[PDB]
């Protein structure tokens, strides 16, 4: 892995060291060059993970979603490229520094082989999240949203630092590899369902499920759109992906206590996307739907069936470049209106005829249709709880229905209609715009063609 | 040729000789001809200039194989070191039985399209071949669970015996 | 709307075309691999147990 | 009701008010030497005794 | 846990016997990284003093790096040594109380049963 | 702004913890998580009552 | 611009005690 | 074109494929310390080729 | 006065001074060539370039090979008339059979 | 622009608030009415006549023809189920 | 090696050429129009020839090809079916499309986007041609969405006509609520049957198919915009007449009893559900023809005409009738 962290921590003086103009351009230039690199992991040997040191390894989950982080990386540069701008150097010197450790941290979470060290880098992305919410987030209430979100996701992981350490106190080393091959079949004892409690609650944090997920309407709309994006594309799936790592330690005890969550989330993505039926601000409209299609994960994986692992990567994947998607279009439509409120800009497809496309196809792949990765997504998850429970299908079926009309919700007040008479402000869009958002939505088209690459370890 | 037929077995395909007893003509038979003298000619032209020019070079590729390495049933437990081993030994056979139903499971197919309305007599054999491979594909990796490992097989396994074997007794006595 | 249209169409292809033609001609110059009985006293390197050259390429200079 | 009325009073806000009322007069004492060495007075007589730490 | 081995002359930072240890190479990860956070110290010294951090004298920083280098590499042999220590004492411990310890046997997998739980 | 803001944060500043309120967190609330629970428990139940001394036919499903 | 605390957002953080009360009101 | 400025700017661009030069030649580092079962495993255990010593690097 | 500060300031447009602009900075050298480097190293060398990479991968969890290994498989089974696939997988007879 | 105290704040008891939240939201104490105060939040927002927009007369000159709405009138909470894409209560002949 | 397969998988391969050809603007802007309908007349010449072999002798082929991806034992291929419902449809589409084509430069020749409409049209063309021609259940719901979505669009043609929109949202609503069956189908067909293509879920003869079949009937009410199902048709007039007069005609909406005589092989088994049907289809032929001679607007009268129309379908496909059903299809 060192062929990724060196270059990107190696990436950090280089910015440092820019020019005062041409920070942006050997920033991006580079990060991209990270990413192409960063593809070479996406061959996943037949049954073995691709062990490369002790501290590190990647398997057919973990590769995934390391090169979706490194793709990602120059993303967030290009939307900061504007609203930052008028802005001291050395200010912006510290924003791209705050965004290559938060990725640098990513990529060694998610190949740390040691449960242990998983659990340091998986919090150690807190600091600088927290950092660019509070310092550079463009609204008031940033202050207690940042508030929400530490202490939110810090509350779960504290007991689960008390749960590993007493793995590795019975179980010697916490080695991902060992933990499989060593696995035990955990008792129904009283005491091993709280070591399960422990072992999830804080992975469920930041899935969030129905309940213990109001830090997701307060960390995303007061954030910088860096922040947006990275805290809705990527540890979203950073909470996700321990699951099933840890769920190979938490057997069989995941059945009996499966229920509790399994029926707050379920009953969840309908009462989320039901609020996400009716918002007022775009950004807390896009942030409930993250938590719509979290959900479907978190049923997902704790189902524990192979077609709903198989599902489960492809779901996440695309939800985050979606997700990530979208929080741009929201971006350029405030940059331009300084406004959130929906209902404020309608009719924009008439001024930004492009603007319209893109938000047509952020809407469709958030439609999850076919062929697109979204549907085959769900699709698999469907039919994975369909055969746990032939009853599913209503709850999960009615998700579909209530997910396209509020897709489209946005669709209909903000391009289609009238274009609003008294703002006069809104330019042409810029090429940095328009290109940003090509580099969310056709690899997704891509990536329709070879699903096998997301589709998990379980293929 | 570059599939088996054995492997896919294939009916013999027999065909009938039209005869238009009908004075007018048929157009299939014109529209074959020039089918034939518009597209199939050209095709087949471009198509042996590259097999010959394929022939050029003819660079080879073999197919790796796997010695068959002890199993977990025989592998000393908590003992990492065959552990490994045993595990890749399951997981590609894993892979191998899946091909297995997916081969049997495409011939399946094939039957049900070839055989036309009369497919619910025509071929049984592949309905209870597959009848047969699926309930022992149930008995062998079914609801392995999603992190499924040869610990768990064998366990799975070990649980089919002990079921039967009980079941034998009480009816012998 | 219309110079980054042209921008994309245009450059997308500046190494879509190269790719394109280089992708077909390793087709059609180089040609298909095909099965094998592994000869007996040739152990074969790890690149060789593939297809399309290409595939082969990659996997003997990367991986 | 649920999401932004309910969800948040019963786990972060309560969580807050309970942090709350307990800060309040951790933080508010008297300043006044006889009251703080009184509280040590309980504290070594109930320590001893009745928590019973000396058996 | 150690302080009251026998043999445990006080206020040593390395007993002589603890030279019987491969020393660390000056390559070692763990001693960059001594030398890292002295560098890190140098940027933040001018830092503190108002000063062009990048290149703000080069015999303040020179200092820093060397400094913890130094400190790195003795704290590394008695780093070395205790956790050598700790491991030896239970070798002569482990062949002290055979009982203790009695090597359980082994049977293979195709004797223990693991009651497999089915998922749905 | 007036319109959104009264939608937004400001309504639990104004919310007060009437049984009213507190009924209806329970009823859609709690309710219908239990309410499923026991549906689907049952579901579960029943299923797997048929499975464990071989009544239920799945012996065609392999891919689950 | 990104909102700024003004004069009253200082005064929260003012007092003597940072969440008065009656008996710190003096 | 003042090679003097390009250098004293472009001195950033170099650094970052050093990096991952520098990651490549440690990649190929730690895994002579990870090489201890070299040609062992049965499955893989064969007898080596004549000029060379070594399977795998 | 309240406090002594500045008036908020306006949108600065990028067009008005350079009509060309591309949105990415005021300078229309820099952005230019911000615009020729994210595009460049964007969609053909890592998007187009490394989609053949993705696309031209070895094969991936042996897919190939599985199929390949199976049919020998099923021609000798097929043929030697025996079951083609037992209902175990390990076989019993190396195993301890507790009781 | 907006300063503090035309943001909605609590339930107005005495009639000076009633007096304040109807200038306020622009309009006077006599057609002004706050929700009822069952703590579900709503606080000084006036509770305006449960009507669509598609009541609102087309002919008049709307400044947001889309939605009738001219400028400063108070929206209505419920607004986005009366928006003349979704729910509309337009009287049915029967 | 008959050219059967060869000619009739290329005819959605020469309707697809428009749609590259205009995001490369390469088409000068007044002619695209004539260029879409010589692309379309030249499609139904092309599937013509499809026609003749089959009266001439009846094969029918699969064209199952590039592997998509293996899951474990469910190999999700890209396939398309010669099966006589197929390649009798495709030149009635096509023949009816070409005339509304015809008729689409003659009316809709005052928009200035003119040209997008056409694409929109070539679109929903091959969208509509990968329903009709599948062979697994997945290839069946990128047809169902994408003309769903297609639909959606067109009928949001006029953009800012607000009742429109209402129309467009509340088309897809109701198309929704019909595809949660076609989930259920997908979820009961690869559980029990392992797999979504036709031909397995024919041949492992799933006798007693009572939640998949109501799960294919929901997903065709839907669709086909029967009773308690159709007053999204009503309203769906609200697009520009070529629109309503190819897709909520005779093309679009004619696809969810498509689906029924896709799977007629399992329709009989079930008399409970083909009853279903029956008392789906009756309902429905009174009740829209009972709304619709009261009317006052030419487009609604004839939209109900379609769906009384299309509830007597499924009256057809209730008694063992999928060829009369398909038969009234094409007329
Ligand atoms: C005509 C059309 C042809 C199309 C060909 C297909 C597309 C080719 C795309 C090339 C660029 C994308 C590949 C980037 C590879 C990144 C490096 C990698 O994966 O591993 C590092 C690799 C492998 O790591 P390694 O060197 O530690 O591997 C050891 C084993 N050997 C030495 C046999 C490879 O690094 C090297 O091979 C060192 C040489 C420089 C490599 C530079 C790679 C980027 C530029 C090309
Ligand atoms: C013979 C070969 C002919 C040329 C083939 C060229 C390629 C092709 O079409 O392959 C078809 C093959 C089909 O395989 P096939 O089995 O049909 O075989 C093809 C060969 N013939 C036609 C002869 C049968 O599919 C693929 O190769 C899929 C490639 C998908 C690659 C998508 C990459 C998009 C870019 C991603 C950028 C973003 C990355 C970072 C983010 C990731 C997500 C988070
Ligand atoms: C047996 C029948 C079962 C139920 C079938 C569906 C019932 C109707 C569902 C909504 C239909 C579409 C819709 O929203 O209609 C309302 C309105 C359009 O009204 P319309 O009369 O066409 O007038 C348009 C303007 N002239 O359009 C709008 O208002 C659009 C914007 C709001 C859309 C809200 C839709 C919410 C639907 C929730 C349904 C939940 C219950 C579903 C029960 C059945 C499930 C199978
Ligand atoms: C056994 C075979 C029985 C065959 C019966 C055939 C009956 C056919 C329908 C006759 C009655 C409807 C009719 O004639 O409709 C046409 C006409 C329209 O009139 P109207 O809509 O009022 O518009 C006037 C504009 N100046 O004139 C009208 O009067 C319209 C009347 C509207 C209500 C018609 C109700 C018909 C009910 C039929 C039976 C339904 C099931 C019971
Ligand atoms: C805001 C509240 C928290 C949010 C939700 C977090 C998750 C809820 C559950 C939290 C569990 C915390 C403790 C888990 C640590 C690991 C425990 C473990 O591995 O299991 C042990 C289970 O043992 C326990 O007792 C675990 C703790 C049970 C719960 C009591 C403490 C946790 C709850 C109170 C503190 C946390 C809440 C915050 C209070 C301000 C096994 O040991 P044993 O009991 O078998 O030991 C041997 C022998 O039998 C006697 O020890």
């Amino acid at each position: 892995m060192l062929k990724i962290i060196i270059p990107t921590t190696m990436l950090l003086p280089m910015t440092w060291m820019s020019k005062h103009n041409m920070i942006w351009i050997n920033a991006t230039v580079h990060s991209l060059l990270i990413s192409l690199i960063s593809l070479s992991l996406l061959n996943q040997l037949g049954e073995n993970s691709l062990n490369f040191s002790l501290t590190f390894f990647s398997d057919s989950l973990s590769a995934p979603l390391l090169v979706l982080t490194t793709w990602l990386l120059p993303l967030m540069l290009m939307a900061s490229q504007s609203h930052l701008s008028k802005e001291t150097t050395t200010r912006k010197k510290l924003y791209i520094t705050m965004l290559i450790l938060l990725q640098l941290f990513l990529i060694m979470t998610f190949t740390a082989t040691e449960l242990i060290l998983f659990y340091i880098l998986f919090e150690a992305t807190l600091v600088p999240t927290l950092i660019i919410i509070t310092r550079w987030g463009n609204q008031t209430e940033r202050l207690n949203a940042g508030l929400y979100f530490l202490f939110y996701t810090l509350a779960g992981s504290l007991p689960l630092l008390v749960a590993l350490v007493y793995i590795q106190n019975t179980t010697g080393s916490l080695n991902f590899l060992i933990i499989h091959y060593w696995s035990h079949p955990l008792s129904n004892s009283w005491s091993n369902i709280f070591m399960w409690l422990a072992c999830i609650m804080a992975f469920m944090v930041k899935m969030p499920l129905y309940g213990l997920h109001l830090w997701l309407p307060k960390a995303h709309v007061e954030a910088p759109i860096a922040g947006s994006m990275v805290l809705a594309a990527v540890l979203l799936k950073l909470g996700g992906y321990g699951m099933m790592r840890i769920t190979t330690i938490l057997n069989p005890l995941t059945n009996y206590m499966a229920y509790p969550f399994l029926m707050l989330s379920m009953w969840g993505m309908i009462m989320t996307s039901s609020i996400c039926l009716r918002q007022t601000d775009l950004k807390s409209l896009i942030a409930y739907s993250s938590v719509s299609h979290m959900a479907l994960v978190i049923v997902a994986i704790m189902i524990q069936t192979p077609w709903s692992f198989m599902g489960a990567t492809a779901l996440m994947i695309a939800h985050g470049l979606t997700s990530s998607m979208l929080f741009c279009l929201a971006n350029t439509n405030y940059e331009r209106v300084h406004s959130r409120t929906m209902i404020l800009a309608r009719g924009l497809q008439t001024l930004l005829p492009l603007m319209a496309t893109w938000w047509l196809m952020a809407s469709l792949t958030n439609l999850a249709l076919p062929p697109s990765i979204n549907l085959i997504g769900e699709l698999f998850i469907i039919t994975a709880s369909f055969s746990w429970s032939n009853i599913t299908i209503i709850l999960m079926g009615m998700n579909m229905m209530i997910t396209a009309l509020y897709s489209l919700y946005m669709l209909i007040t903000t391009q289609r209609g009238k274009y609003t008479h008294h703002i006069n402000n809104i330019k042409a869009s810029f090429t940095r715009e328009n290109a940003l958002m090509a580099l969310h939505i056709l690899p997704l088209l891509l990536l329709t063609l070879n699903p096998k690459m997301i589709l998990g370890p379980l293929y | 040729d570059s599939w088996d037929k054995d492997v896919y077995p294939e009916p013999p395909r027999r065909t009938p000789a039209p005869a238009p007893q009908t004075s007018l003509p048929n157009p299939v038979t014109y529209l074959t001809k020039i089918f034939d003298l518009l597209v199939d000619r050209p095709v087949t032209l471009a198509r042996e200039f590259i097999e010959q020019q394929h022939a050029k070079n003819r660079y080879y590729y073999y197919h790796r194989e796997f010695r068959r390495v002890p199993d977990i049933t025989e592998c000393e437990e908590k003992d990492i070191l065959c552990m490994f081993e045993a595990e890749m030994q399951w997981r590609r056979d894993y892979k191998v039985d899946q091909e297995i139903v997916n081969i049997i499971q495409e011939r399946l197919k094939a039957c049900q399209q070839r055989e036309g309305e009369s497919y619910r007599q025509n071929c049984a054999k592949e309905l209870e071949q597959f009848t047969q491979v699926s309930k022992a594909f149930q008995d062998r990796y079914s609801d392995l669970g999603a992190h499924y490992s040869a610990r768990k097989c064998l366990a799975k396994q070990k649980q089919r015996m002990l079921a039967e074997r009980k079941a034998a007794k009480e009816a012998a006595a | 709307d219309r110079r980054f249209l042209k921008l994309m169409r245009f450059y997308i292809l500046l190494t879509g075309i190269p790719v394109a033609i280089g992708i077909t001609l390793v087709n059609v110059f180089i040609g298909e691999a095909e099965l094998a009985d592994i000869p007996e006293g040739y152990v074969p390197e790890h690149w060789e147990y593939f297809k399309h050259p290409i595939s082969r390429w990659i996997a003997r200079t990367f991986y | 009701l649920l999401d932004l009325i309910w969800l948040e009073t019963i786990l972060p806000k309560t969580t807050s008010f309970i942090q709350m009322k307990m800060s309040i007069m951790v933080s508010n004492q008297k300043g006044l030497i006889k009251l703080y060495f009184l509280s040590f007075l309980i504290t070594i007589m109930i320590s001893m005794t009745l928590f019973n730490y000396h058996e | 846990m150690m302080s009251g081995r026998p043999g445990r002359v006080p206020l040593q930072f390395l007993p002589n016997e603890a030279r019987s240890l491969p020393p660390p190479k000056l390559t070692d990860p763990r001693l960059v990284y001594m030398g890292f956070l002295g560098y890190c110290s140098g940027l933040i010294d001018n830092a503190i003093r108002r000063r062009p951090v990048v290149s703000a004298g080069l015999h303040r920083q020179l200092l820093y790096v060397t400094s913890f280098v130094f400190f790195g590499y003795y704290l590394l042999k008695r780093q070395d040594y205790m956790y050598a220590l700790r491991d030896h004492d239970m070798f002569a411990y482990v062949k002290s109380h055979p009982e203790d310890f009695p090597e359980k046997d082994k049977k293979t997998y195709g004797e223990i049963l693991e009651e497999f739980h089915p998922v749905r | 702004i007036r319109w959104t803001y009264a939608r937004s944060a400001n309504i639990y500043p104004n919310f007060r913890p009437t049984p009213k309120t507190s009924l209806l967190g329970a009823l859609f609330g709690i309710g219908p998580l239990f309410f499923w629970y026991y549906v689907f428990k049952t579901d579960r139940d029943k299923k797997e009552k048929l499975i464990q001394e071989g009544k239920l036919d799945q012996t065609f499903n392999i891919s689950y | 611009r990104q909102w700024q605390p003004d004069v009253e957002w200082a005064e929260q953080f003012g007092g003597a005690v940072m969440y008065p009360t009656k008996e710190t009101a003096h | 074109m003042n090679v003097l400025q390009i250098v004293r700017d472009h001195w950033v661009h170099i650094l970052v494929p050093v990096g991952f030069v520098f990651g490549c030649y440690l990649d190929r580092r730690s895994d002579e310390k990870l090489t201890a079962f070299r040609n062992k495993s049965l499955l893989f255990k064969r007898e080596l080729r004549p000029n060379e010593e070594v399977t795998w690097k | 006065i309240r406090l002594q500060e500045d008036p908020d300031p306006e949108d600065e447009n990028l067009y008005e001074k350079n009509p060309d602009s591309h949105g990415y900075d005021k300078d229309p050298i820099v952005d230019l060539w911000n615009m020729r480097v994210v595009f460049f190293f964007g969609f053909s060398i890592v998007l187009v370039l490394g989609s053949t990479f993705v696309a031209y991968l070895p094969d991936y969890r042996m897919q190939e090979w599985a199929r390949r290994e199976a049919e020998r498989l099923v021609k000798y089974r097929e043929a030697n008339g025996l079951p083609l696939m037992e209902s175990n997988c390990f076989d019993p007879n190396k195993i301890q059979l507790p009781e | 622009h907006v300063t503090k105290d035309m943001f909605p704040g609590p339930y107005p008891k005495t009639p000076e608030e009633r007096a304040a939240a109807a200038k306020k939201y622009n309009m006077r104490v006599e057609d002004y009415e706050p929700y009822p105060d069952d703590g579900m939040g709503y606080g000084d927002y006036p509770k305006l006549p449960d009507r669509s927009q598609q009541e609102r007369d087309p002919w008049y000159d709307w400044d947001h023809p889309d939605l009738r709405l001219n400028w400063g009138e108070p929206i209505h909470w419920d607004l986005d189920m009366y928006i003349r894409n979704r729910v509309d209560t337009s009287p049915t002949p029967v | 090696m008959n050219p059967f397969a060869s000619l009739t998988l290329t005819t959605l391969i020469i309707l697809t050429i428009p749609i590259m050809m205009s995001n490369s603007n390469i088409y000068k802007t007044n002619l695209y129009p004539n260029y879409v309908k010589t692309t379309v007349s030249y499609a139904f010449t092309l599937s013509l020839v499809p026609l003749l072999m089959f009266m001439h002798t009846g094969q029918e082929m699969i064209i199952s090809n590039w592997h998509w991806m293996t899951l474990q034992t469910v190999e999700l291929s890209l396939s398309f079916k010669m099966d006589y419902f197929s390649v009798m449809f495709i030149p009635v589409a096509l023949f009816v499309t070409w005339s509304i084509m015809e008729f689409s430069m003659w009316y809709m020749h005052s928009d200035p986007f003119i040209n997008r409409f056409f694409k929109y049209l070539v679109l929903f063309l091959i969208t509509m041609m990968i329903l009709v021609t599948a062979n697994n259940l997945f290839q069946l719901f990128i047809g169902w969405e994408g003309v769903g979505i297609m639909s959606f669009l067109l009928i949001g043609w006029w953009h800012g006509r607000t009742d429109a929109n209402t129309a467009a949202l509340q088309a897809i609503l109701y198309n929704r609520i019909g595809d949660i069956g076609f989930v259920l189908s997908m979820a009961w067909f690869l559980t029990h049957s392992n797999a979504w293509d036709l031909q397995q879920i024919f041949m492992l003869n799933n006798e007693c198919p009572n939640m998949p079949l109501i799960g294919l009937l929901l997903a065709a009410a839907g669709k086909s915009a029967q009773f308690g199902l159709h007053p999204w048709l009503p309203s769906a007039m609200e697009g520009p007449t070529p629109v309503s007069a190819l897709l909520h005609s005779s093309t679009m909406v004619v696809a969810g009893v498509f689906l029924l005589i896709r799977f007629y092989p399992l329709m009989e088994t079930n008399k409970l559900v083909q009853t279903m049907t029956l008392c789906l289809g009756a309902i429905t032929t009174l009740f829209t023809a009972l709304c619709a001679i009261t009317q006052n607007d030419i487009k609604k009268i004839v939209a109900f005409s379609t769906s009384s129309q299309l509830g007597l379908m499924m009256v057809t496909i209730g008694i063992n009738q999928p060829h009369l059903a398909f038969l009234h299809i094409c007329m």
